[PDB]
């Protein structure tokens, strides 16, 4: 085989490339978009579907859906045009020929990882095929075989620990709390000010203030008691039409949904608790190198300030003796695709591809027994 | 006793939703523009 | 205080009345008209606006505004003369002497509440005000603690669920889309006919149109078939003017923009639908009881065989089991106001009213600590 | 060698969690039941 | 005084009663909820605090707190509401002329037997009170003064051997695995199927998921093969919302946790192999006797089919000539407390109780010499 | 007669055994802490 292929398949973001890259070649979101108004001009090529970055260029005329949410793809059909484009339109490249690395998140549905190798060898007839946490690329990318990741992208949150290259899969921890929440969040809470986003369109007009302007506050009342006086945190934003709004408090309302999941009416615990929760399940004696190899990864942790803030709220949490590093790298957003290519050049790992010679001997359940 | 004053803010017309400039034949949709910034819509009174 | 006033300030209709009242005493449009024409009678008691019934009467010679669109002020200037009229015209009645209890759609801009809380206390010098959300006050006129609540005016559509005295504002869902909209929309496609209605007062023609002879289909297609066969879904309207028009297909096809969006261009989901995931979003334990307890309210859902099509549709979306009751009182046009005469008289709310005491020590910010 | 196919079983709506009908407005939630049973929701492409 | 009360405090249910009685004449959760929503009716007699049954038919708008974990009291606040409810609004009692006999797993801190002695003493002003290992008082339901009592409930699984009136304490194995950790469990592996039952009113979901469906399989990897052809073990579960879920192999991999406590990720040995570690640190000519009364007791013990595997793999372990004997009475479920009722009655035992005048001359240190 | 009060100590959490912060959303583990040193957590009820 030529090469190996790494697709970071997340919720939100499609990351693809090849193994031994230090960057994924193609990024654009997972969005499969049909138009939604009547075609009057006869010819002009038009297309019954558009797929990626084509359909958030013409938006406007668009209804864009996604086909994985919170991590579990609920629509396969526009699954396989995600991944057609992936394959022939992005990378230009036959499947037939590079095995593929997929990417998943902890505590999925079984029969979503089943579907993934029954299309990657069936429909693409892959070579061979794999399927890894993100949380563990994550620690590949950083180098390390000790510490807890904690991956937050746009649908799923999770924390995975890891201790010299053994995962305590007791301790795994995931949160349905992630970039899509806050974005609907963000549209809820502009409300206030008479903004109106409500299409789909709109949508990634919010998710493009939210990635903007957004940012986590160090200490939230005090920063709501600041933004009391209303001229020093407002922040200006131009939609794609010419008109400007003007975000306040709700820039950092917008992350401290993260910390607060009562905010969106939730009950489970703040990512800053998940993550202390996810540690003290684990051994005594190793939890004190997971306090100093907390790593952050995946899209939503990209905020300004969310390592401060974790930092800060695991702190008051953990003994005091303990030494607290957060670990997050600029290429947080990367930190999965790039683990995945490292996984799938490194030579040790080369047997553990499932074989398409295997996959005709076992079928789709062979994934469960040969992936973690 | 009085407090200064309850500031309104424009109107923002998206594709639908809160606000339009249609909806009123009465009023003039007049752009509301703070330095080089439009920050919205407010209808006047003309038409 | 003498008694506590009641006043439903919806987009298209204003009713007020007294506290404890079983019905509202004045209710009228909230239009304020100015004449677009020449006077040339000399005196004859001229003047420059018209609000109410007054500017209904006249509306020949007349450009009528509404103040409210979307249940958000436009005009204040204009909300002020409505005020004014409900006040010293219609109740004759002082308000510095009476409480003032006023509605609002949920999801609303912040700033048209303070407005509100500064135009009653300042101009008005009310000694006490309230502002409660309109599906809120529908559930107490519907003598109940537990249900969702879908209320359809002239300009919102929203969803509020309770669960035995306890509301879910997460789940909380709203439409701009109401009666104005299918007003539009009914004055567009009568032009298939070649009916031209264009002016305001022509628009108030096709709104009595509307509700005179608009109703819901109970499948849609079905009645489609039907009126295919042109001869017995037809009605004829007089005009006033004497020209009688006819209107066929377009009776059933002017309510269910409600249920398709898409019909008048718009992406989001019909009213069904929006009440569905209300339901869905909230609580699984909570839902059986929401969904016997669905309760509409509004002059918007006043269409006949409305409760039947939202009984059928929720019936397909929901779980087979669930027993789908949907609550249509005979008086729910007036279903917001009586709930808010109920609780503005009952004894427990006399300590939540916003005191003129505390607006000012506070200014009109206490609004949003206080009414929700 | 082609293995019959992989079932993907149908959706259930929690309090708060994988699933939700709400999330995506291109796709109508059409129930899924088998039996009298309401097996739970699956998102087909109309709406 | 009229009589005793025996209230059976475990991790999860609270059985009380009066001494003499042949059932507990109340049982409920030992749960405290709290509304976690807003709350916009007036009135409605809306309490801040809900215990008991109250708590688990409004769990749908309540966070539901156990102040009770792993047998060990977390929040004494709470744990006061639970025997004032316990008292006042289940029994109908005045605590101040009753006798209370109390419940405690063995190996708890000596802290929380103390508490127990200065809250029954100070605030509720009992005459007497006692504190009996959990046990030790199931061995008396069964009418034996031998036998090896292994008691399992919702938060401890205890093993307390005892030969003919004498109890052996250096033999008495603990282990903190018990039906709360087997619910979480049964909610993690759920998630397989793609059920993400997560708030706490869906751990009493999942909670009556496992009472109801899991059992006990005879031989786990033949029943595995079995549920392989998966048409025949799957059952089907209607959520109170309506939806239906199918749990197949789930529903002896539920139970499985307490013979390999490895699934859960822990290093102690099953159930199994802690009673055969209780019988054999015992004396050489006391184990035959325990062999043939083994007492299954514990409503962690109801799982159908427990008995017979509990027979099966001491069997295997015991030498071959034993008879071993699994005793398992239909209620299992109630055999504490009965235990407790019974020997609250013996004529023996009223010299055994710690007076009140006993507390004002030594403290809530009394407990520790007086009871055990 | 009153005696002074009896005060449970914080909770240990080891690897597995008497104690966990996860095990009730409800309660919010709170660290305990005197002379600078962590002498372990008590349950809160906030969250
Ligand atoms: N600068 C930013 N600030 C805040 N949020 C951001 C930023 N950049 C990206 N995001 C969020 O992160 C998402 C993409 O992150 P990504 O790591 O690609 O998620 P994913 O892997 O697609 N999802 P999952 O499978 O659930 O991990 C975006 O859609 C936003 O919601
Ligand atoms: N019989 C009817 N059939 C159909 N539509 C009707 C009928 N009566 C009234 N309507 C519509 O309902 C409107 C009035 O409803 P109403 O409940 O008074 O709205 P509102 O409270 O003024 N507006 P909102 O702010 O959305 O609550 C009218 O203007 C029409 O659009
Ligand atoms: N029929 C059943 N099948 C399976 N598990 C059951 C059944 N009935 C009860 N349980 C479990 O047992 C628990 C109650 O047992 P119980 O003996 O009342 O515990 P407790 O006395 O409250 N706690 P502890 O301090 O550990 O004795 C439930 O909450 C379930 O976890
Ligand atoms: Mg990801
Ligand atoms: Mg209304
Ligand atoms: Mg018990």
């Amino acid at each position: 085989d030529i090469a190996a292929l790494v697709v970071d398949n997340g919720s939100g973001m499609c990351k693809a490339g090849f193994a031994g890259d230090d960057a994924p070649r193609a990024v654009f979101p997972s969005i499969v978009g049909r138009p939604r108004h009547q075609g009057v001009m006869v010819g002009m090529g038009q297309k019954d579907s558009y797929v990626g970055d084509e359909a958030q260029s013409k938006r406007g005329i668009l209804t864009l859906k996604y086909p994985i949410e919170h991590g579990i793809v609920t629509n396969w059909d526009d699954m396989e045009k995600i991944w057609h484009h992936t394959f022939y339109n992005e990378l230009r490249v036959a499947p037939e020929e590079h095995p593929v690395l997929l990417t998943e998140a902890p505590l999925n549905p079984k029969a979503n990882r089943e579907k993934m190798t029954q299309i990657m060898f069936e429909t693409f007839n892959t070579p061979a095929m794999y399927v890894a946490i993100q949380a563990v690329l994550s620690l590949y990318a950083s180098g390390r075989t000790t510490g807890i990741v904690m991956d937050s992208g746009d649908g799923v949150t999770h924390t995975v620990p890891i201790y010299e290259g053994y995962a305590l899969p007791h301790a795994i921890l995931r949160l349905d709390l992630a970039g899509r929440d806050l974005t609907d969040y963000l549209m809820k809470i502009l409300t206030e000010r008479g903004y109106s986003f409500t299409t789909t369109a709109e949508r990634e007009i919010v998710r493009d203030i939210k990635e903007k302007l957004c940012y986590v506050a160090l200490d939230f009342e005090q920063e709501m008691a600041t933004a009391a006086s209303s001229s020093s945190l407002e922040k200006s934003y131009e939609l794609p039409d010419g008109q400007v709004i003007t975000i306040g408090n709700e820039r950092f309302r917008c992350p401290e949904a993260l910390f607060q999941p009562s905010f969106l009416g939730m009950e489970s615990c703040g990512i800053h608790e998940t993550t202390f929760n996810s540690i003290m399940k684990c051994d005594v004696d190793i939890r004190k190198d997971l306090y100093a190899n907390t790593v952050l990864s995946g899209g939503t942790t990209m905020y300004p300030g969310i390592a401060d803030r974790m930092q800060k709220e695991i702190t008051a949490l953990a003994p005091s003796t303990m030494k607290i590093k957060i670990i997050a790298p600029p290429e947080r957003k990367y930190s999965v695709w790039i683990g995945g290519s490292i996984l799938a050049s490194l030579s040790t790992f080369q047997q553990m591809w499932i074989s398409k010679q295997e996959y005709d001997e076992s079928g789709p359940s062979i994934v469960h027994r040969k992936c973690f | 006793k009085k407090w200064p004053e309850v500031k309104i803010p424009a109107r923002i017309i998206t594709t639908s939703g809160n606000a339009s400039v249609d909806g009123n034949p009465g009023y003039r949709p007049t752009r509301v523009d703070s330095n080089g910034e439009t920050m919205g819509y407010e209808m006047r009174d003309r038409v």
